[PDB]
């Protein structure tokens, strides 16, 4: 159910060669909040900007919750070549995400003889253990 | 560095 401590879930970005702005994902439920990949181009030579966020869209300001995730890169002709990183986060209303805008090089993503991108489309993969959350459910 | 971080 939605109370679930852990999850996982994916999102496929299409068109991903012109992605310009954000995208995010719909919301999976773990400890009864809403988490989503958000995903963006990012600029240093350019990068894949890859996020996990929490509970972004309700004014309360009271919520927190402590999260540890593994942010994976599918690669689709060998999951063994899947790339991820792991964070570890209190999130809350000031800082509902948390992520790296470095995550992996956009050249690499996108070469086409890397496994990463198929069809112009990458997915993106989310582990997430929760902790129980603060301020919520009273 | 990968930059860990917020997106924002």
């Amino acid at each position: 159910t939605s109370w679930r401590s852990e999850a996982t879930f994916q999102f496929t970005v299409e068109r991903f060669s012109r992605l310009s702005e954000s995208v995010l994902s719909p919301p999976c439920f773990v400890r009864n909040l809403p988490w989503k990949i958000m995903v963006m181009p990012r600029f240093y030579q350019k990068s894949v900007g890859f996020f996990l966020q929490c509970n972004a869209e309700s004014d309360s300001t009271s919520w927190s919750c402590h999260a540890q995730a593994v942010l994976k890169i599918i690669n689709y002709r060998d999951d063994e070549k899947s790339f991820s990183r792991r964070i570890s986060h209190l999130f809350f209303h000031k800082e509902n995400d948390w992520g790296f805008s470095n995550f992996m090089a956009w050249s690499e993503v996108t070469d086409p003889e890397k496994g990463f991108i198929d069809d112009d489309k990458v997915t993106f993969e989310v582990f997430v253990q929760a902790d129980a959350p603060h301020g919520v459910a009273w | 560095s990968p930059g860990e971080g917020p997106s924002g």
